[PDB]
């Protein structure tokens, strides 16, 4: 699986939860800025490595890195579907 | 009619409404009876379909297959260009027909139901839908007509074969035959016009004089 | 309807009753108290606000022009019956049934059937039906095929396979091998044949040790055993039907 | 109808079409982007009523273009052009209304074409289409070139005014029925009825008597008067080696008498089967489905236009103008390759942006056994090809398939036509000879079914996974170019119906360079030639009829073809006729391998290139406000894709040119 990570400066705009498109981003309480509220990302076994969190990044560099693992690609991060490994 | 023949109505006669049986052997017979006359009269429609089909592509010509297995040229005739052919292929022709009867009757035998549904279409079709693309009906009694025209007339060009030679000749003008001439392309033409035995006289008189800036009108001759 | 003001008593120059009355069947219901913009009915409710009784009775050349070039005639609305088999078609699609289609040369016929698209399994694209497949005759010739036929054992499966399998292989290399010419073309063949079925029943020893399908083998028995049984029979009668494809071009020349 | 909004002010604005250019020029994507979207008229600011005038007002535009085009092509032929020594002697005299100056020593270009008159030999027909029509005369053609003129004053007049005209209820491009029905019964019908009438009362009689030899002012200025009883086609004019323009003329009168019937069958609604084509007519009242059908429409036209106006002759002495026949084949082939492409690209923006029918509902099984036929026709034509190198270089020509050894036979080619016995010569040159069809013919046509399959299952994978994939599930609301979706799921690179179009344009161009190749081969070693005396000729063929024994082979493709026909390009540099050809054929060489850097290349290592080049023009206070940015990602694999093509087709252009042209003078 690949690798979700957020740092302090996000701003919490909730632009990568909305971009995420299979849901692993989650906003979370937080007094680190203004808004009080940071990116968490829980359910990295999901991520696919679309990459679209961090296009909807606005911060200068951004708040919020995917890692690509291709050692580590699972189904759910290779979106398999005509095949199943569970 | 009657519950049996029933079973059938609605896919026979000149419309498909009517129950054509001047001599009235269905009169009698059972649901199950009338069920294999029909699947006996498909049969037999769709083997004469396509022995015409089959009789007139030979008769045209175009007969590879005999063409290279006897290295020359078959008659066109389709009963001698039969005789001409050799064992080897009539018996593969022969033994190939009866693989496809014995698949078709033991390993995947069509439903008692209908006995001529070969191919399983009553497992995934819908005869009894309502919907106005639903012409199953329609499909089915051109196919039937079809086959009782196509039974008729190979029927009638066997026999006119055997009795006066007669193959029914296709014309058919591109391949195996090489037509020269407007008249071997269309019967009874000789030239750009058609043959018309009618001189189109001029609808109006002209002038046995002419003057300066006339025009007289063109002839296609 | 009575109900709206705009379609009331308009007059047949700015658009004939019939062509109207084509025009508001064509157009849904609910679109008719507040047509889009770009429809029709748009364009006859903005100018019937605006000419008729009670209004502007005359209007320029050009401006009636325009009006009717771009108002509809009654030929380019749909008909009754065309929104019939409109709807009844999309209702089929819909309700998951198929009106039967063939592609022809660049196209496709309608043979009049309508089938059951959806399967068992609504939302499972394998199990959507179709004839090649889901057809009586082609579930019983593919439940009868060797691989699946009913009360057979893996030695029996194989062994018909392979006598297939060798018998249909020598001829190839028999044919147009490169010594289809000399008098040993159908020996070559023959040996040709073999090695193909051995090559094949390699690679299916293979599968069954890596995958190991169990699907042939007997309660309470080793997994894949009856897959290597039939593999091995496989080779075997691939083989046997090699040698008798040989000995009968052999035999009868 | 209200002109006072037509300003000049959004001029200089330069962006005001899209909303997404507001913020205008913070970079150099933005003038990238502006000219991408410049003509995407349905994203641009608006309503659907400026949709359509946008839509009739550009293709009027484009109409005033191609009629200045043709009015340049007249004035050319009229002032400009050695048209006169042509009609007098077409055989001795090359075509060329195409004059170069003396600036750098470029007069070389110019070559001997007649005793007065030195220029570059041109390959449209336009001579041999004039001859056709009966212009036979300066003034004429000054009289062509003015109609031709006031054609594109009045379609640009037309395009200014419809601007306006059509407002937002104009409906007149909605209906499709008066439509089909005016474009059929009379731009088409009255349309050929009137050429008809056209060739009856004026080219007739004028090329009656060029055949003759007349060339009378007062004769220039009785149909069926000289053909035969003999089938159309069948017997070929002996002094013009074309088909009789009398039976041209009672072709287009027959044409237009049927297209009228059926546009009359049609009011009178004698067709019926309404019902299984309504699904479509609701379906593809779309811009882009029309676009799309058009395309595909006038590419398969364009392809029959290549192959008829060679095989079947027509104009007069075009059959014997080789460099002419040859170019019009190409070019017409090479339009049908690209208006197919199109016609995939807008039957994908169509599906995109409107609901798709219900084929794509199956799309899997249909893609795959397109895919299987795609791998079965490639791997079996090519590996024929394959086998026959391999066998020959192994020495065993008795293993390959060739006529002399396993031959594939093309039992199905057929003759229809009938002709005569024989060939039919003009001049010391073959105007027609059957082409005969053997195992060489089998195996190019199987490459072109092989690479035509590739190249629609590349369209057709486009347009049916469109809207969505297994891959991604929302390609929908990707769009329609897009460069992906991202390095996830394993890479999602060109999963777009742009990219699809941007592969398949690389395969149509390989599929149209096969057939160019096929096409200049086969003519010149079977078909094209002189010939040395019931008399029989032995035909001397350019080629010396060696595509027969070596065509067999992708070794012969590149040796008898490529390196031995590729001797007058490349050896063009002193010649005055071919060193423009020559050079362009280096500099076509280039462009493609310059291409490659698009190609292959990314999008970040030329971002951080420009801005490691940017740090010295900021030390030094150079400091561009419209920053400096690499091409995206569509626009750098667009430029890679145009440079490719360019150059490759112009690599071709000038080898097949300059050999023809070398040879038959
Ligand atoms: C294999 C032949 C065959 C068979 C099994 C059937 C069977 C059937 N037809 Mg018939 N039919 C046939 C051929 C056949 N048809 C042909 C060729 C035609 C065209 C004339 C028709 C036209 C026709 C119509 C219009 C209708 C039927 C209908 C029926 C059904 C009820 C009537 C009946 O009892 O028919 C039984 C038929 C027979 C037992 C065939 C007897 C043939 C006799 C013995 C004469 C054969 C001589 C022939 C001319 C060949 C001579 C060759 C020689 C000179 C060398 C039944 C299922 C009705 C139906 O489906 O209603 C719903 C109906 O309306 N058929
Ligand atoms: C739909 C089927 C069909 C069709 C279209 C025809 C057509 C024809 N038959 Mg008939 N015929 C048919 C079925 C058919 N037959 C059948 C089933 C038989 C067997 C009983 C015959 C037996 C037959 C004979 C014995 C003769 C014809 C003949 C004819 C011709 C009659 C018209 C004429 O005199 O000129 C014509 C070619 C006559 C002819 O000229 O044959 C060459 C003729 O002598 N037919
Ligand atoms: C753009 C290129 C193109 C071309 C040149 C054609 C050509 C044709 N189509 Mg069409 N067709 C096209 C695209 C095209 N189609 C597309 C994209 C679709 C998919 C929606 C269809 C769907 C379609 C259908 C559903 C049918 C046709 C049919 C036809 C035939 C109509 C004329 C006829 O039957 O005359 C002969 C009559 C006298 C003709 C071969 C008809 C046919 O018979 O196709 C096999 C038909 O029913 N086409
Ligand atoms: C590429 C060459 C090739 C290959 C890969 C094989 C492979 C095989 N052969 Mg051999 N075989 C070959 C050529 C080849 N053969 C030739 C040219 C001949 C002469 C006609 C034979 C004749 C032959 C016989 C008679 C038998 C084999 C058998 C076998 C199996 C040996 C291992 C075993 O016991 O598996 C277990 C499975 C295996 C499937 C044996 C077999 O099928 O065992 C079941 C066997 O009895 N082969
Ligand atoms: C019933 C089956 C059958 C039949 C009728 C034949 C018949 C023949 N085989 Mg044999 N053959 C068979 C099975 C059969 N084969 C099988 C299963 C194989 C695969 C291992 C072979 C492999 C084979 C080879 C490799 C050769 C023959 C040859 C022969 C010929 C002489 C055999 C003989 O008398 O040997 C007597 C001794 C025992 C003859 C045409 C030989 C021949 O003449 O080929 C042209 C030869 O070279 N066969
Ligand atoms: C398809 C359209 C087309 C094309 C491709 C050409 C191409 C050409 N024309 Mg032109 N021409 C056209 C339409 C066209 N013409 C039309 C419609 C007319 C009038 C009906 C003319 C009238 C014309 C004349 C009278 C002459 C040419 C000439 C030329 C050649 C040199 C042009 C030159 O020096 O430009 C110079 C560069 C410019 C004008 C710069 C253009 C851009 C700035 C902003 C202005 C060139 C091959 C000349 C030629 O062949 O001389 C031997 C020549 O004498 N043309
Ligand atoms: C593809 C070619 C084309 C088409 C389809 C149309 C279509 C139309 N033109 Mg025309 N138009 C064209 C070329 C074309 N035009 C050109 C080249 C010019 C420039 C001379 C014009 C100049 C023009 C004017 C000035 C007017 C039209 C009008 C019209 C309408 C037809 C009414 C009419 O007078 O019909 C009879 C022919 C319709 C929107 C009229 C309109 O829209 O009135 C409401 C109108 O006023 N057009
Ligand atoms: C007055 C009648 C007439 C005449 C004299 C011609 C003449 C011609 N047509 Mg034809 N044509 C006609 C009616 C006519 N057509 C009609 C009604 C249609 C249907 C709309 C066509 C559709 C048509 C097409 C689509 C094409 C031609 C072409 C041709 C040319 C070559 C044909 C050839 O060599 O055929 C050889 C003659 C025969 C095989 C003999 C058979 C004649 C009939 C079927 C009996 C020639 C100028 C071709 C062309 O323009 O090539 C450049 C071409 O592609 N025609
Ligand atoms: C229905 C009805 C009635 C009736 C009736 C009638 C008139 C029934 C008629 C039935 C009829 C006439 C049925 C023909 C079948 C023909 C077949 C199967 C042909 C096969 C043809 C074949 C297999 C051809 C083969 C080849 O040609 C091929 C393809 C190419 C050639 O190279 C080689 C050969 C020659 C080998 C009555 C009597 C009024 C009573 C009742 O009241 C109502
Ligand atoms: C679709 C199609 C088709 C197809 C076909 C096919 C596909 C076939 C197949 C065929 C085959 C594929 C066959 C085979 C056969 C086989 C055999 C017949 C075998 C036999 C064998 C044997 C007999 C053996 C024996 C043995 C053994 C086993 C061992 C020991 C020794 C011995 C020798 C004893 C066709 C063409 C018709 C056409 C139409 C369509
Ligand atoms: C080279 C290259 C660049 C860098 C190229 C750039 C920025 C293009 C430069 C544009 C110039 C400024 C346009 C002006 C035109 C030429 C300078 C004209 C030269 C004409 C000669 C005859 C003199 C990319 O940005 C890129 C992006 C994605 C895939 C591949 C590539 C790629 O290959």
């Amino acid at each position: 699986s690949h690798a979700v990570k957020i740092y302090d400066t996000c701003i919490g705009c909730t632009l990568c939860v909305r971009a995420c498109p299979t849901d692993v981003l989650e906003m979370v309480p937080a007094t680190v800025n203004a808004a009080k509220q940071v990116a968490s990302s829980p359910r990295v076994e999901d991520c696919v490595g679309c990459k679209r969190c961090e296009t909807a990044c606005p911060t200068d560099f951004l708040s919020i890195r995917v890692y690509l693992q291709e050692n580590e690609e699972t189904q759910y991060s290779l979106g398999l579907d005509l095949a199943d490994w569970s | 009619l009657t519950p049996a023949q029933e079973s059938i109505a609605g896919t026979g006669g000149p419309f498909p409404e009517n129950f054509w049986d001047p001599a009235g052997i269905t009169s009698k017979k059972s649901k199950e009876e009338i069920l294999e006359l029909r699947a006996i009269e498909l049969k037999h429609g769709r083997v004469a379909m396509l022995a015409v089909l089959g009789w007139f592509h030979v008769a045209a010509g175009f007969h590879i297959i005999g063409d290279l297995a006897t290295g020359t040229y078959l008659d066109n005739n389709p009963l001698v260009s039969v005789t001409q052919l050799p064992m080897g292929g009539m018996w593969q022709t022969v033994f190939f027909i009866m693989c496809l009867e014995w698949v078709s009757t033991y390993v995947c035998p069509p439903p008692k139901s209908k006995p001529w549904d070969i191919l399983g279409w009553s497992d995934i079709l819908l005869e009894d839908e309502d919907n106005y693309w639903n012409q199953f009906r329609k499909a089915e009694v051109q196919e039937l007509n079809n086959g009782r025209l196509a039974m008729m007339a190979i029927v009638g060009l066997i026999v006119q074969d055997i009795f006066f030679g007669d193959f029914g000749e296709v014309k058919v003008c591109f391949s195996s035959q090489t037509c020269q001439d407007i008249g071997d392309y269309l019967p009874g033409w000789t030239g750009p016009l058609p043959p018309v035995a009618y001189d189109f006289p001029p609808l109006y008189p002209a002038p046995e004089v002419p003057y300066t800036g006339y025009q007289a009108p063109l002839k296609l001759m | 309807i009575s109900k709206i003001a705009y379609l009331q008593d308009v007059p047949r120059t700015i658009l004939e009753a019939d062509v109207l009355e084509k025009l508001l069947m064509n157009t849904p219901r609910d679109q008719w108290e507040d047509p889009p913009e770009d429809t029709y009915l748009y364009t006859l409710k903005t100018f019937a606000e605006v000419y008729g009784p009670g209004k502007a009775t005359k209007m320029g050349w050009w401006d009636y022009f325009r009006l009717k070039l771009d108002l509809p005639p009654g030929f380019e609305l749909l008909d009754e019956d065309e929104m019939k088999v409109a709807a009844d078609y999309d209702k089929l699609m819909m309700e998951g049934k198929i009106p039967f289609a063939v592609p022809g040369p660049a196209g496709f016929w309608y043979t009049g059937a309508v089938i059951q698209w959806k399967g068992k399994e609504q939302f499972a694209g394998d199990q959507v039906q179709t004839l090649t497949e889901n057809g009586r005759f082609s579930k019983q010739f593919l439940a009868n095929l060797a691989f699946y036929r009913d009360g057979l054992k893996p030695w029996q499966r194989g062994l018909e396979i392979g006598m297939a399998h060798g018998y249909f292989l020598i001829g190839p290399f028999t044919s147009l091998g490169p010594l289809r010419n000399t008098p040993e073309a159908a020996t070559v063949g023959l040996l040709c044949g073999c090695a193909i079925v051995g090559l094949v029943s390699i690679g299916g020893l293979i599968f069954g040790s890596t995958i190991k399908p169990t699907r042939f083998d007997k309660e309470g028995d080793k997994p894949a055993s009856g897959f290597i049984e039939m593999i091995n029979w496989h080779a075997i009668g691939g083989l046997g039907g090699a040698g008798f494809a040989h000995a009968l071009i052999t035999v009868f020349g | 109808a209200i002109f006072r909004y037509v300003n000049a002010t959004l001029w200089s604005k330069a962006g005001h079409f899209n909303k997404a250019l507001s913020k205008g020029a913070k970079t150099t994507t933005w003038i990238w982007n502006l000219h991408a979207s410049a003509h995407d008229f349905d994203i641009q600011q608006g309503s659907a009523g400026l949709i359509a005038r946008k839509v009739f007002s550009s293709g009027l535009a484009h109409l005033s273009l191609v009629f200045f085009w043709l009015g340049g092509m007249h004035f050319h032929g009229a002032y400009l052009s050695n048209y006169s020594a042509w009609l007098k002697d077409p055989k001795s005299v090359a075509p060329s209304s195409h004059i170069a100056y003396s600036l750098v020593g470029q007069d070389i270009l110019n070559s001997y074409t007649s005793q007065y008159f030195s220029g570059i030999t041109i390959t449209s027909g336009f001579f041999q289409l004039y001859r056709s029509e009966g212009i036979v005369t300066q003034s004429q053609l000054k009289y062509a070139c003015a109609a031709s003129l006031i054609a594109t004053l009045i379609c640009l007049s037309g395009s200014y005014l419809h601007m306006q005209l059509m407002s937002k209820f104009t409906s007149f491009y909605k209906k499709f029925q008066s439509l089909s029905q005016s474009h059929l019964i009379i731009m088409f019908g009255f349309g050929s009825v009137s050429f008809s009438a056209h060739q009856i009362h004026e080219a007739l009689p004028i090329n009656s008597l060029l055949d003759s030899g007349i060339w009378d002012p007062q004769l220039f200025s009785a149909i069926l008067l000289g053909t035969p009883s003999a089938i159309t086609g069948k017997l070929l004019n002996p002094s013009t080696g074309s088909i009789f323009l009398s039976q041209v003329a009672a072709h287009h009168l027959a044409v237009g008498i049927v297209f009228i019937t059926l546009g009359l069958i049609k009011w009178c609604n004698l067709f019926f089967s309404r019902n299984a084509i309504l699904s479509l007519r609701l379906a593809y009242m779309d811009y882009h489905a029309q676009l799309s059908i058009n395309l595909a429409v006038w590419a398969s036209l364009s392809m029959v236009a290549a192959h008829h106006l060679t095989e079947i002759p027509v104009y007069p002495y075009e059959s014997t103008d080789y460099p002419t026949v040859l170019c019009l084949f190409v070019h017409h082939a090479c339009l049908s390759g690209f208006f197919t492409v199109a016609s995939g690209a807008h039957a994908s923006i169509f599906v995109i942006r409107q609901l798709p029918t219900s084929e794509i509902r199956h799309r899997d099984p249909i893609i795959g056994h397109l895919i299987w036929v795609c791998i079965a026709l490639g791997l079996h034509s090519f590996g024929l090809y394959c086998h026959n190198d391999t066998l020959e270089a192994l020495g065993r020509p008795e293993d390959t398939f060739c006529d002399n050894s396993i031959q594939l036979k093309p039992i199905f080619a057929k003759q229809f036509l009938g002709l005569q016995p024989g060939i039919e010569v003009l001049d010391g040159k073959i105007v027609r000879m059957t082409q005969e069809l053997g195992t060489a013919d089998f195996m190019v046509h199987h490459i072109h079914a092989f690479t035509i399959h590739v190249t629609l299952l590349i369209l057709l994978k486009g347009v049916l996974y469109a809207r969505n994939s297994r891959l991604v599930s929302d390609k929908l609301e990707l769009g329609f170019a897009y460069p992906c979706d991202g390095p996830g799921r394993g890479g999602t690179c060109q999963i777009s119906p742009w990219d699809h179009l941007f592969l398949a344009v690389f395969w149509m161009y390989n599929c149209l360079s096969v057939v160019i190749f096929h096409y200049f081969w086969k003519m010149q070693s079977d078909v094209w030639g002189s010939y040395v005396h019931h008399s029989s000729l032995t035909c001397s063929h350019y080629s010396q009829g060696d595509f027969s024994v070596n065509s067999i082979t992708i070794n012969g493709w590149l040796r008898n073809l490529l390196w031995s026909e590729a001797s007058q390009v490349i050896q063009s540099y002193a010649l005055p006729s071919i060193c423009s050809y020559g050079f362009i054929f280096l500099a076509a060489h280039f462009v493609w391998a310059f291409s490659l850097m698009f190609l292959f290349s990314g999008r970040a290592y030329w971002q951080e290139l420009i801005e490691s080049i940017l740090w010295s023009h900021h030390k030094l206070k150079i400091v561009p406000h419209i920053q400096p940015r690499a091409l995206s990602i569509s626009q750098g694999r667009a430029v890679g894709l145009t440079h490719y093509v360019l150059g490759g087709i112009g690599c071709t252009w000038a080898f097949i040119i300059s050999r023809m042209l070398v040879l038959t003078t």
